[PDB]
RNA sequence: AAAGGUGAAAAGAACCCCGGGAGGGGAGUGAAAGAGAACCUGAAACCGUGGACUUACAAGCAGUCAUGGCACCUUAUGCGUGUUAUGGCGUGCCUAUUGAAGCAUGAGCCGGCGACUUAGACCUGACGUGCGAGCUUAAGUUGAAAAACGGAGGCGGAGC
RNA sequence: GCGAGAGCUAACUUCCGUAGCCGAGAGGGAAACAACCCAGACCAUCAGCUAAGGUCCCUAAAUGAUCGCUCAGUGGUUAA
RNA sequence: GUAGGGGAGCGUUCAGUCCGCGGAGAAGCCAUACCGGAAGGAGUGGUGGAGCCGACUGAAGUGCGGAUGCCGGCAUGAGU
């Protein structure tokens, strides 16, 4: 028997158009390239998770550094001596504590020169 | 009243092998059946054919269809069955029903 | 054929983008000194049909 | 409150100052450019630019202003002399597609379109 | 960071991974890498002096993610939910 | 988590291009342009310092001055519009070979050139320091 | 109901057409469509036995029921079949089905919810196991086979 | 060829305003009238009005990730919703290919229609059920708001 | 790429043998770029170590250390 | 991970069964920052004006962006 398609794929779409809002004219009212649009958008959604990884870490390097240098060293210098000391381990917040608390910062970078030469 | 789907006339299950779902070609977004080309839309490729050794082979024998006689096995016998008796007839019953031949 | 024609369909947008320009020009309509009604300077007022004198029957 | 149904009877809904020529066989295009002008000003005006204006858009843009006035006072008790051209707008009515002959057999359809210009007045003041 | 925070601060609750140890309060203990106990810049080792302690505030599902993935000409599309667990915890240590 | 950012800042610097090689004195001018030892250290918007250059008519160079060094400069449809002039040949306007040097190492984008509006070169030296009336912590090349 | 040749082959500007009459035409046929059948095939007799017996069973198992003729009837009146019903455990919440010759008796079954009438043992797993209670009454069907 | 649908019932809108009219606004009927006769629901492309954030050194597959500004906060003030700026990355889809962003094919956009099926006691095989060394009916028969009957015939059972 | 015929020891040429890769392979490198180099993407993370490659500024990282070579811009298009 | 094979499911209509739902308001429509591993599902609000969810099972004219597809509506070209 007779088996429509009706409100079955209004929906599908809706689904699509609607995933479409700041998208520059037709690639937000009609469906088609709408859609379309989306897969592209596939493309960098996917590959920018396993990405954005990279450039924060690079954010972070070189503010690591550009108070690194802001005494006499740098990120290059100052890292492998914090490693020297297997005593610092941060990485990770280190360059933070290069941004906002000056003080310490210049404890590790010291530190470190003291672990060096 | 509270809610009961209640087991019964609709709690009646298939059997875990009884019947599985069709084939639909589309398995994904990614279906466009057959080959890839040379093959579709009419049917007359065949699998039979005249050429593949078919032919090419020798053979005239020649039949003919004789007698086929019907084998009443010696166990069928021996062993058990207490002479229910042969004859021409009881056999039938003892099972050996063949007919014809 | 045809020869020239369109390599896509214009832009909602820039089918506008063009149109900035068509928009009219609201004539300055003036107050006539008699039947103080508005008349379009230099010409003869519609209404009263003077022209510092009355030009133009009723 | 109550629930639609209830509401439905307990009001009538009215539209203040409002009025629509319906059907007018013009391109809502045409028309546009002539509201335009219009919208936003003492309705005196928009009864002065008018007579003036050359587009033959004219007219019934008034017809149907010299009725958006006509009801904003009757039916709505107004004050006239301080209603200004609250909005006004252009719309599509259908379409009266007609064939055209061509150069040799081909055929076209001519788009006679239609508008409906609706143009709604309100008493200004200030506070 | 890779789990098990560290730092100075001042107790605040913050989402980090699992942290098995379900229920709440479980009083959770962390090491310590860096910090600054009235200021006093303490760095590795030397901080493994003080301690952290943090209490299980509360276990969490993450907002959800859809993973999608797409490659051109090869048809190819994939749409899979997602959306990771976290245990929420109060920082509060030495 | 990473910090965010400031702005009533505007450290405004005075390098001296007198007998350096134009180019490191460059790369030291793109950088702290761009971001030096950075204050929030931030991309999406600039807080590299204000750049201000003295003299420049005495930078310096190497065995080309009049070889080599050759600042092209191709104008409207190249119909012929080959124009190329010795960087001695910029003598005429040693400002530019400093200030067209630098708007090199430099980010080429909308924010890229909206940074070369903080590099301020003058051919001069005293008479420079007129167009200049805020800081001018001279921290020279190396 | 269409013709059968159309427009040009080529050179007519984008098509490249049969008749009006095809399954990617709005008005034509339908390619793979239903037509007339019968999907009635012949399940082995030994299960039409297990089937019923088996049925029969979870009755048993459950709400069974026999009937001995029925003097407790007289008359078509139904009213009193109801009657009956009651003392009978037959509330009146409960599908009832009255496998039974009788031509009087089922007579009075004009009711619905309630029961549902059937002759000559022509019972049927599906009624059977359809509604609930089951009276199989007549032990005709029910004792004494082969 | 296409083309359906006021209401329960005409009670189909007396009378008044603007207009030559069409069209409209009130009043009134009605449960309801943007249910009013170009009359059930009324999506979407497409047109427009108003508002919110933006935009006039800018090189753009049109997104995406990050951050900031602005606005608003009924599954929603603590996370967000919308929007925007600057930064990073970033060669539409499909098909046909050794090889496509491709100056290679198709396509204006939306909606609806639109393609691996049905049959034959047909063949072969996987799963399953009924019996089982045996297993089954076909035509038809009689009943049927149900299905029993019907062994003609077929398959194992010795091959060469 | 290696081993040959062919062809001018011509071609993103042609035909075999053989290994790898693309085809059916994303990721880093080679400005850009199928197959060259490194390496095979189950998902989530403002965490970490490395390969090939790199570390003046445009980009992440020593305008690093020591002993030399060339002033040609060789480096950043061939030969008798 | 391309052709291809294998597995488990989502959704539409029709049908038999169970629980039911609805004029203090069904289907359809429109909005939405919820849920689920996906197909998809739910809650709340708006419109609507009468038939309709969920669960088991059976059958299917059962799922679409492409065919210079088909019908229909409406665009661009262009107040040209």
């Amino acid at each position: 028997p007779r088996a429509k398609t009706g409100i079955v794929r209004r929906r599908r779409h809706k689904k699509v158009l609607k995933r479409a809002k700041g998208f520059w004219g037709s690639r937000s009212k009609q469906y088609r390239n709408a859609f379309q649009t989306l897969l592209n958008a596939a493309t960098y959604e996917y590959r920018d998770r396993r990405n954005k990884k990279r450039d924060f870490r690079r954010l972070w390097i070189q503010r690591i550094n550009a108070g690194a240098r802001l005494h006499g060293m740098n990120y290059s210098t100052f890292i492998n001596g914090l490693k020297r000391a297997n005593i610092d381990l941060n990485r990770k917040v280190l360059a933070d504590i290069a941004a906002r608390e000056p003080e310490a910062f210049k404890a590790l970078v010291d530190a470190s020169r003291n672990a060096r030469q | 009243h509270d809610l009961k789907p209640t087991p019964g006339s609709r709690k009646d299950r298939k059997r875990v092998g009884r019947g599985p779902g069709g084939t639909d070609k589309t398995a994904g977004r990614g279906h466009k059946g057959q080959k890839s080309r040379s093959g579709a839309g009419k049917g007359a490729f065949f699998e039979g054919g005249r050429s593949r050794l078919i032919a090419r082979l020798p053979k005239r024998g020649f039949n003919n269809v004789g007698t086929t006689y019907e084998v009443v096995k010696l166990s069928q016998l021996q062993d058990l069955e207490d002479t229910t008796f042969d004859r021409d007839t009881l056999e039938a019953y003892r099972l050996v029903r063949r007919k014809n031949r | 054929a045809k020869h020239p024609v369109p390599k896509k369909k214009t832009s909602k947008s820039k089918r506008d983008m063009r149109r900035s320009h068509h928009a009219l020009t609201a004539p300055n309509l003036t107050e006539c000194p008699q039947c103080h009604g508005k008349k379009l300077s230099h010409h003869i007022c519609p209404n009263c049909g003077y022209y510092d004198g009355r030009q133009v029957l009723a | 409150f109550r629930n639609k149904k209830q509401r439905k009877q307990q009001v009538k809904l009215r539209k203040p100052g409002f009025a629509v020529a319906k059907y007018v066989r013009m391109s809502p295009r045409k028309v546009r450019l002539v509201v335009d002008v219009i919208r936003g000003k003492s309705v005196q005006d928009a009864e002065d630019l008018l007579r003036f204006i050359p587009r033959s858009a004219s007219e019934p843009v008034a017809k149907v202003l010299n009725s958006a006035k006509a009801n904003a006072l009757h039916n709505d008790e107004m004050l006239e002399d301080r209603l200004f051209v609250k909005e006004a707008y252009v719309d599509a009515g259908p379409t009266l597609k007609r064939l055209i002959p061509r150069a040799r057999g081909s055929a076209n359809i001519i788009k006679k379109r239609t508008s409906h210009i609706t143009i709604i007045v309100a008493e200004k003041g200030n506070k | 960071i890779q789990t098990g925070g560290k730092q100075y601060r001042v107790s605040e609750g913050d989402v980090i991974r699992v942290e098995s140890l379900q229920g709440e309060a479980g009083d959770k203990v962390e090491l310590k890498a860096l910090f600054v106990g009235g200021e006093q810049t303490v760095f590795g080792e030397d901080a493994g002096k003080y301690t952290v302690q943090a209490e299980v505030v509360e276990h969490g599902r993450g907002k959800k993610i859809y993973i999608r993935k797409y490659k051109s000409g090869v048809q190819y599309r994939r749409r899979t939910g997602h959306r990771q667990n976290f245990t929420a915890i109060k920082i509060l240590g030495i | 988590k990473t910090y965010i950012p400031k702005n009533d800042e505007q450290n405004w610097v005075v390098v001296d291009a007198s007998g350096v090689p134009l180019g490191r004195l460059a790369t030291l001018i793109a950088s702290r342009i761009r971001g030096k030892h950075r204050p929030d250290f931030t991309p999406n918007m600039i807080q590299g310092d204000f750049v201000v250059v003295i003299n420049a008519a005495q930078v310096a160079l190497t065995g080309k001055k009049l070889d080599d060094k050759v600042y092209t400069r191709y104008t409207g449809y190249q119909g012929g519009l080959k124009t190329e002039t010795a960087r001695e040949a910029l003598s005429k306007h040693p400002e530019r070979v400093i200030e067209h040097a630098v708007f090199g190492m430099l980010p080429k984008g909308r924010q890229g050139r909206a940074m070369h509006t903080r590099l301020k070169v003058y051919a001069g030296e005293t008479h420079p320091h007129s167009a200049q009336k805020p800081q001018v912590l001279k921290t020279q090349p190396l | 109901k269409t013709g059968r040749k159309m427009y040009g082959q080529k050179g007519t500007g984008n098509a490249r057409h049969g008749d009006r009459s095809v399954p990617t035409f709005v008005g034509g046929g339908v390619a793979f469509g239903p037509k007339p059948r019968s999907y009635d095939y012949t399940l082995p007799r030994q299960v039409r036995q297990l089937g019923l017996a088996m049925a029969i069973a979870s009755r048993q198992e459950g709400g069974k029921l026999v009937a001995v003729d029925g003097f407790d009837i007289a008359d078509a009146k139904t009213k009193n079949f109801i009657s009956w019903a009651k003392q009978n455990g037959l509330d009146g919440t409960e599908k009832v089905l009255l496998v039974t010759d009788d031509e009087n008796t089922r007579r009075a079954a004009r009711n619905v919810s309630w029961v549902s009438v059937l002759p000559v043992a022509g019972v049927n797993v599906y009624d059977i196991l359809r509604h609930d209670r089951l009276v199989i009454d007549a032990a005709a069907l029910e004792i004494v086979e082969e």
